[PDB]
RNA sequence: GUCGCCUCCUAAAGGGUAACGGAGGCGCCCAAAGGUUCCCUCAGCCUGGUUGGUAAUCAGGUGGUGAGUGUAAGUGCACAAGGGGGCUUGACUGUGAGACUGACAGGUCGAGCAGGGACGAAAGUCGGGACUAGUGAUCUGACGGUGGCUUGUGGAUGCGCC
RNA sequence: UUUCCGGUGGCCAUAGUGGAAGGGAAACACCCGGUCCCAUUCCGAACCCGGUCGUUAAGCCUUCCAACGCUGAUGGUACUGCACGAGGGAUCGUGUGGGAGAGUAAGACGCUGCCGGAAU
RNA sequence: GCGGGGUGGAGCAGCCUGGUAGCUCGUCGGGCUCAUAACCCGAAGGUCGUCGGUUCAAAUCCGGCCCCCGCAACCA
């Protein structure tokens, strides 16, 4: 689970989720990824859980990268309780997302199985990604 | 309490002409300034009443 | 220099029981110093010593049996 | 249940630029209310206790640059 | 009084001919020479009382001639116990005729009376030409009493000249005439003690 | 839990803008940490050096603001508003053209002038503090000054003014 | 009149930083002294005073170097006032006006005023 | 949620506030005794639950966290 050591502040506001990706649209490191078509928030456990599908099915060749971070936190008000008496603690950390953005990369794999893994990923985010490479 | 308010008056027409404040501990005997006296109609010597 | 404020600083020659003799306006309030040894008169470089080490540990041993 | 440790703010300070550039203005007129000098004090412009820029003298207010400063300007009147 | 010392006069003639001659200066105010002496102790054992910063005082006051400069603390340590402002050190800066005749005093006197003196590391130059060393003992000058001194005190001397390149102040220091350049014994315990304490993990 | 004041964000590039929205401060302090005049440049880093160490004091080199600012934060300040020395009390009296900002009470800035000063060779600057919190209307009472009024007159007494 | 140089402004990096080469007639400067005014929280280093011998090594000045930095379009894109439109919804699109930041070509080894100097 | 507590082996002091961590018992070494207990003479023993901040300096000040308590968690 990926969580900042620290963030200047725990509470903040929503991070706005329109607009498409501002940077890092392109493959910066590895030879094919995960390219998320649209918009939303990618929390840690999904991060996590889609990290752990590709490799898995890697086995132990090629490498993964991680481009984007859960470093923005989210409040949950306290259960069964009222509204108001301030905002919340900070339960979720999420990364914000839009379209465009590489999520995932990886290399030294052949296509086949390094799709498979990117769809076996892809399957685990809540918002709709594709996988793109290097044209080759 | 620290603090405290001192009056200053001329020390020729005895007159409290000006209110000031000081530390006790840094300055604990009275003060001895050159204002402008009103009545004496120039600059002489105020101290701090007892 | 600011007056008052400095020492006495007026001249002081200097024998060092050793054939050497200057004169520089030290300190010594009195005058001339008078040196346990120069450096022309001292044994680090005017060469009077050498002393290295002893380290014929094999020739200790003819020493006292060959 | 919970409770704020927040709440607290100041009364609104009302800064900003009061009279903009061109603006004819009379002598003591207040030009800019600020905290430091984010506007330096120009020809024909004094600068108060509180960093406050106000007009020397009857003219229009113009904004300009006094060497690596920016400053106000009074330019008296034709 | 009026009389040009005699290790100046050994420096003009003498060292600004040999320089001109072994370096090949291209322009005639290049040959180094000594700019400056600053004599400093630093005296951190005078957080707790003064009496220590008035017997260095005394004893800088008569090994220089001139009032020293006592410096204040820049910041407050508390393992090394010293408040804001405390005198903590002295230092002297020598420059001219008193420049002169001070080193012609050391180098012809003091430092010859070190105990068991072996010469000066050549490798203590600051790599522009300037030499610092520092004495571990005071009354080794014997411009001082001996029966009166409060406590054993060192100092550090420093040599600023205006020389571009270490061997070129090297060269002028031995050329003033400086107990070194021996081998190892200086560069020796150099490198050693280097080495020894050169690293660091506040972390 | 909160209630007045100050700084930032929310606040949508003037100003203003709510929530039991998000962060912190204030109820002081300083006779210098005020005034003036002159001088100075930091932190960090690298190298050398008695005690001495990452770091005390010293030297050289580098280094433009990342240090510093009595105290929060922002806006400022290296031209320094930051560091140091000299002399001082303007932390004045009588004033306020002209503006800023509030429903109002109110809050804030202020040129110029006179008196009498401080500093500076002068130009000049000085009506506290780099700026913005460190505060409480009115009533009633109190002290000091003044002597306007005082119920027949003169006192007294009481009140008024500051 | 021109050229060169010393002062003093303006623009405040297109000017800086770094590297290279060369120059001093006046001038500037380092430099040489400290007796004299004056000065160092020690030091004639600095400030100040007295000289202009020595020296162009440095400051300064001239030429050269896009190397770091700086400057920087056009077009496009983001965003956006107004008018609409589409999705279950995050949100997205279009018309009509405005229009960046980044990046690209490129610019650039400063510009300009007054006074003085030596020569013309 | 409010308030308190966490310090040698144990149980307890040191907290307005910074700088010197104490008492009792127990542990360990020596006496006394035939031996043990008791008693007598000497010694060691906690960098203060943890993370971070304030500050020249933190057991002490501030916050988060962990553990233990107490209280509250109400009206239909
Ligand atoms: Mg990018
Ligand atoms: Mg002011
Ligand atoms: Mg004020
Ligand atoms: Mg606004
Ligand atoms: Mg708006
Ligand atoms: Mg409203
Ligand atoms: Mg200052
Ligand atoms: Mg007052
Ligand atoms: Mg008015
Ligand atoms: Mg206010
Ligand atoms: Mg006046
Ligand atoms: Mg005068
Ligand atoms: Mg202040
Ligand atoms: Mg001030
Ligand atoms: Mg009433
Ligand atoms: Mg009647
Ligand atoms: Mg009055
Ligand atoms: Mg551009
Ligand atoms: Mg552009
Ligand atoms: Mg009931
Ligand atoms: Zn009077
Ligand atoms: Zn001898």
């Amino acid at each position: 689970m990926l969580i900042p050591r620290r963030v200047k502040y725990r509470k903040q506001h929503h991070p706005k989720r329109t607009g498409a990706a501002k940077g890092g649209t392109q493959l910066a490191f590895g030879d094919y990824g995960i390219q998320a078509t649209e918009g939303g928030y990618l929390t840690n456990r999904q991060i996590e859980a889609a990290r752990i599908a590709m490799t898995r099915y890697i086995k132990r060749g090629g490498k993964v990268w991680i481009n984007v971070y859960p470093d923005r936190p989210m409040t949950k008000h306290p259960a069964e309780s009222r509204m108001g008496s301030g905002k919340g603690t900070p339960e979720w950390w999420i990364a914000n997302i839009k379209p465009g953005r590489v999520l995932f990369e990886l290399s030294g794999v052949p296509e086949d199985v390094a799709r498979e893994a990117m769809r076996l990923a892809i399957h685990k985010l809540p918002m709709k990604a594709r996988f793109i490479s290097r044209e080759g | 309490d620290v603090r405290p308010k001192i009056t200053l008056a001329c020390t020729e027409c005895k007159e409290r002409n000006y209110i000031t404040k000081k530390n006790r501990r840094n300055n604990p005997d009275r003060m001895e300034m050159a204002k402008f006296c009103p009545r004496c109609r120039k600059h002489t010597a105020h101290r701090e009443t007892r | 220099m600011k007056q008052g404020i400095h020492p006495d600083y007026r001249e002081t020659t200097v024998v060092c029981t050793c054939g050497n003799t200057f004169t520089t306006r030290s300190t010594s309030q009195s005058g001339t110093l008078n040196a346990d040894v120069c450096s022309k008169c001292h044994p680090f470089y005017t060469g009077k010593q050498k002393i290295l080490d002893a380290g014929g540990r094999v020739a200790r041993f003819e020493r006292r049996y060959g | 249940a919970s409770s704020s440790r927040n709440g607290r703010d100041s009364n609104a300070q009302r800064l900003g630029v009061k009279r903009f550039g061109g603006q004819l203005v009379n002598a003591g007129e207040i030009i800019v209310r600020q905290r430091g000098t984010h506007f330096h004090p120009g020809d024909g412009v004094g600068r108060g206790g509180d960093d406050t820029l106000f007009a020397l003298r009857d003219g229009n207010v113009e904004f300009g640059t006094r060497r690596g400063r920016r400053v106000v300007n009074v330019t008296p009147v034709e | 009084a009026h009389e040009m010392p005699r290790l100046k006069k050994q420096y003009r003639e003498q060292i600004r001919a040999a320089m001109q001659e072994e370096f090949g200066y291209r322009n005639p105010m290049l040959i180094p020479g000594l700019e400056k002496i600053v004599v400093n102790m630093g005296v951190g054992d005078a957080a707790h009382d003064s009496k220590v910063m008035d017997g260095a005082i005394r004893d800088i006051t008569a090994i220089t001639g001139q009032k020293p400069q006592v410096t204040k603390a820049r910041k407050s340590i508390a393992q090394f116990k010293l408040r804001e402002g405390q005198p903590i050190g002295c230092h002297v800066t020598l420059r001219g005729d008193r420049m002169w005749e001070f080193a012609d005093r050391l180098l012809t006197l003091a430092l010859p009376r070190i105990r068991d003196f072996r010469g000066l590391n050549s490798n203590q130059f600051d790599g522009k030409g300037n030499y610092t060393f520092g004495l571990s003992e005071q009354v080794m000058f014997l411009e001082i009493d001996q029966d009166k001194i409060d406590r054993i005190r060192g100092m550090d001397i420093t040599f600023v000249t205006t020389a571009q390149t270490n061997e070129e102040g090297k060269a002028l220091l031995k050329h003033l005439g400086f107990p070194f350049k021996a081998k190892d014994d200086p560069k020796k315990a150099k490198t050693k003690r280097g080495p020894a304490y050169y690293a660091k993990k506040k972390k």
